[PDB]
């Protein structure tokens, strides 16, 4: 249920 | 956090929540102690038994927040891990003994209303402080009780939760526990005959046990979420690394990295 | 010298008070 972030961070 | 309240925004800038990347979830909680440590608990990253074994590219480290699930845009930064230290004598076989681990950031945070180091105690904090009877404050975004129903119940906090613990005498930790304890922990809780509660639970682990001193006004470190058995039980009681006692390790591995 | 340190932003440093700090140091004088 977490808010998306930056792809950058989990790619 | 069993028992506890809603935070309030900012009360407890030195909070970080460790992060893993797939499947997102929320690991632990940790500290930051400088603009490119932070400190959490072994067994967060590093447990055989179950066959955790985190890396530096396993995890985010994410510093500023208040909503547990929020992408906090103006608020919080992320970061990458550069390197894990891991005590060398952290004991997982039998007891969780040294259970603590430093974590160094990539790049240097820059601290703001929202961020900000906790201080590290020194040999007189230490002993003024940590005395049976004497209230420290913990913090976390882990589970609210230790069970409840699926789907219903709730479950996990939306925002940070607090929640003030007595320390408890040495010889009430030892007779609570078939564990072997070392003087390498701590136990905090209220007593069965005490009529408050209050307990660190699943995720909470690696965050950090905190006392004010008021004689300078400067909170410091003096416990690490380590372990348990349960959430929040009668004659049970959280325990906690003692950060004093294994400050010549931090003070080594700051050093040399 | 010593960086700062465990003094809040948005309390410490505004001489504001937390909701439930009180209980904490009250507990130093029993
Ligand atoms: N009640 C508090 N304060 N807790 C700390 C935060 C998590 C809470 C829920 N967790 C727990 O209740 C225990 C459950 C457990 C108990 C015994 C053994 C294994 C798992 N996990 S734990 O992380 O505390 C844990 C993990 C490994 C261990 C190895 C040896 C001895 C004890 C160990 C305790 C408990
Ligand atoms: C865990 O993994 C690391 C790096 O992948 C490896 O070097 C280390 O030996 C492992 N440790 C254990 C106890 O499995």
């Amino acid at each position: 249920d977490f808010e998306e972030i930056p792809e950058e961070y989990l790619q | 956090i069993v028992e506890g309240s809603d935070a309030e925004i900012g009360m407890s800038p030195w909070q970080v929540m460790l992060f893993r990347k797939s499947p997102q979830e929320l690991l632990c909680g940790a500290s930051l102690i400088s603009d490119r440590w932070v400190l959490t608990a072994a067994h967060c990253l590093l447990y055989p038994p179950w066959d955790k074994n985190f890396t530096e590219n396993d995890l985010l480290v994410r510093i500023g927040k208040h909503s547990r699930t929020r992408y906090e845009r103006n608020i919080e930064k992320i970061s990458m891990l550069e390197k894990i230290y891991i005590h060398p004598r952290y004991n997982w076989r039998e007891n969780l003994d040294r259970d603590i681990a430093l974590m160094k950031l990539k790049k240097p945070v820059a601290f703001s209303d929202y961020i900000h180091p906790v201080c590290l105690p020194d040999r007189e904090t230490a002993a003024s402080l940590l005395q049976a009877g004497y209230k420290g404050r913990v913090t976390g975004w882990g589970n609210l009780k230790e069970t409840w129903t699926a789907n219903v119940g709730k479950g996990q906090p939306s925002v940070l939760q607090v929640v003030n613990l007595p320390i408890v005498e040495r010889p009430v930790c030892k007779d609570s526990t078939r564990i072997r304890i070392t003087d390498n922990m701590f136990c905090a809780g209220y007593k069965p005959d005490e009529g408050k509660r209050g307990d660190a639970c699943e995720g909470d682990s690696g965050g950090p046990f905190v006392m004010k001193s008021p004689f300078n006004n400067r909170w410091y470190q003096m416990g690490i979420v380590s372990w348990g058995e349960g959430c929040d039980r009668d004659g049970k009681y959280g325990f906690y690394t003692h950060v004093f006692r294994l400050k010549k390790w931090i003070q080594k591995v700051i050093d040399q990295f | 010298g010593e960086a700062d340190c465990g003094l809040r932003p948005l309390f410490e440093k505004k001489s504001l008070e937390d909701k439930t700090e009180r209980e904490l140091l009250e507990s130093y004088i029993d």
